[PDB]
RNA sequence: UAAGGUGAUAUGAACCGUUAUAACCGGCGAUUUCCGAAUGGGGAAACCCAGUGUGUUUCGACACACUAUCAUUAACUGAAUCCAUAGGUUAAUGAGGCGAACCGGGGGAACUGAAACAUCUAAGUACCCCGAGGAAAAGAAAUCAACCGAGAUUCCCCCAG
RNA sequence: GGGCGUUAAGUUGCAGGGUAUAGACCCGAAACCCGGUGAUCUAGCCAUGGGCAGGUUGAAGGUUGGGUAACACUAACUGGAGGACCGAACCGACUAAUGUUGAAAAAUUAGCGGAUGACUUGUGGCUGGGGGUGAAAGGCCAAUCAAACCGGGAGAUAGCU
RNA sequence: GUUUAUUAAAAACACAGCACUGUGCAAACACGAAAGUGGACGUAUACGGUGUGACGCCUGCCCGGUGCCGGAAGGUUAAUU
RNA sequence: UGAGCCUUGAUGGAAGUGUGGACGCCAGUCUGCAUGGCUUUAAUGUUUGAUGUUCUAACGUUGACCCGUAAUCCGGGUUGCGGACAGUGUCUGGUGGGUAGUUUGACUGGGGCGGUCU
């Protein structure tokens, strides 16, 4: 009953929670690959000082990673079919490759973990939407077609 | 027969009834495994409750600092 | 130490000795086949079969010598997975088996008695298992006392059947 | 007033009478419990090998000739059944005599049942005692079986001889 | 048809038939510390367990008692708080 | 949707015309809103018990594949399926002959059956 997040992920928490926290079920997923959290003496004092410290940041780094959105718009019709056939179906594969490399046919090239969509896309050939989502404080607009052949 | 981290038991005993049974009671406690550790990763040991349940005011390392020392 | 002496059931033969390396006694050694923890592998115990080195070599061979398994450390090698581990090899130490009793400890009866028998007894005895010593084991108050005080453990007689 | 007391010498040895706790005058069960040894007999089963003169009868099915429009039907030949026959080896034991301090701790003699089968046999292996195995009799588990043998608790207990 | 080899051959065991129940296959179940094996080189018209009773003609009435199968609304009811 | 604290209300910015919920001994008052010049008890905050919703994140895997390894164990890894479920520990309500705890007299013409024990 007592962690430190700092990394909230959907929890009553945010920096690390200081107060009862929950138990048991960090012991094998949360602790684990997840966010490291120990409230013991020890682990604890040795985060006042990464706050007691404290942002050129949100003026500098939001920067260098928000003209995502603005970098990637314009961008020629993205034309990778995924074997449209079947009699109306296709045999390509559309979950994560050919969305984000859709970018290296030309050569610039991006990380499969940025995607945003909640369901799996229907294997179609139409207009397929993709809204990148490099990081939560900027958004970006991306799309997808499939041909004959 | 295990529970590793504490001792263990199987200790036999008698169980009386009504008065008496000069009967003989013994095997106890459990088992389980599985255990992740922040280093690395887990290796399964088999302790039981009390065992289980000291691998957490303790450690998971100290818990095992023993199991192999000694 | 010494005039004898070559163990015994039987001499006898062939001998060794009398001064001081003949016996004989005591100490330290040398040797010490095969089996047996048995340890190179196997095996109905005293047998069978190999690898790798050796000397003399009329230079095939004879025998010899090493090679079990674990543990500690050392270095070198080293998977799934970069790493790292797991594993592997080598080497030096060490263990292993016997052992009468006493001793510590793990497990632990029943007949028997109770004039029956379940509580209870026998007895933590018998026994079985592990371990260590020459003895083992135990051995400086979060002890006791009772308003006085004693002062670690241990063993003996009392308190008391 | 009544009960119990009040000018009873005890105490410590020694020897003896008795009592108490102890075995406990001696010999003896049928048994219970603990730990080992036994499937070289026997009962099952597993693996791998062997045996069946021994001899007879000879069903069903079939081939062919005949024959029927087609079959049935039939004749031979082949075929090979059966809680089938007699039948040696082999396996087993229904009857009688003998033996009964035997030739023999279950046999001998004359007959008797099975004898290609749920058959019979060599070698080795596997089941362990409250346990095994059992076409079932409480049968068999080494001349032992309503709970094997050996050692132990053990000098069990014996109001009995 | 089978049985107490060695005092019981039966009305007892078995039987074909019937029923209940379990088993989806690495089956249930059994032997086995395990590996493995049987079931079965089968696969629900199959295999097991329980009870009733070769082949032929059959196998009647009773569910009160006990057991088992289903229900589980209501009564009684353990630890627990 | 209950209940604990207790937070804001009804008992114990200056008139008139109106709308709603309140209850009755009933003839009534209560109480927000335009124009006009402490307890009995309700809502929000909550704490906590209930059902029901959805989520992933528990850990599971007696699925597959790769090593350790010329292993059916185990461990590591990859992959799949399941997933904060399952399951475990503590606590707690059920149920609970499944099991357990709660000896069987004497007298006697042997004993037992019978009879009798004041
Ligand atoms: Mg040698
Ligand atoms: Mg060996
Ligand atoms: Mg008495
Ligand atoms: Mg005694
Ligand atoms: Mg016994
Ligand atoms: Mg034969
Ligand atoms: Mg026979
Ligand atoms: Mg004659
Ligand atoms: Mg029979
Ligand atoms: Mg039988
Ligand atoms: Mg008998």
């Amino acid at each position: 009953m007592q962690v430190i997040l700092l990394d909230k992920v959907a929890n009553l928490g945010s920096l690390g929670d200081q107060v009862n926290v929950k138990a048991g079920y960090a012991r094998n997923f949360l602790v684990p690959q997840g966010k490291a959290v120990p409230a013991t003496k020890k682990n604890i004092e040795f985060f006042e000082a990464r706050r007691a410290e404290l942002e050129a940041k949100l003026a500098e780094v939001l920067a260098a990673a928000n003209a995502r959105a603005e970098k990637i718009n314009a961008l020629e019709t993205v034309t990778i079919a995924s074997k449209a056939g079947d009699e109306g179906k296709l045999f390509g594969s559309i979950g994560t490759r050919d969305i984000a490399d859709a970018v290296t046919a030309a050569g610039v090239e991006v990380a499969k973990s940025e995607v945003r969509l909640p369901n799996g896309v229907l294997r179609t050939t139409g207009e397929h939407e993709v809204s990148f989502q490099v990081h939560s404080e900027v958004f970006a607009k991306v799309i997808v077609n499939v041909v004959a052949e | 027969m295990k529970k590793d981290i504490h001792p263990k038991y199987e200790e036999i005993t008698a169980s009386c009834s009504c008065g008496n049974v000069m009967k003989i009671r013994s095997t106890v406690g459990h088992d389980l495994n599985l255990d992740v550790c922040s280093k690395c990763h887990p290796f399964f040991t088999g302790k039981q409750r009390d065992v289980a349940t000291g691998g957490r005011v303790d450690r998971f390392n100290k818990r095992f600092n023993i199991p192999g020392s000694k």
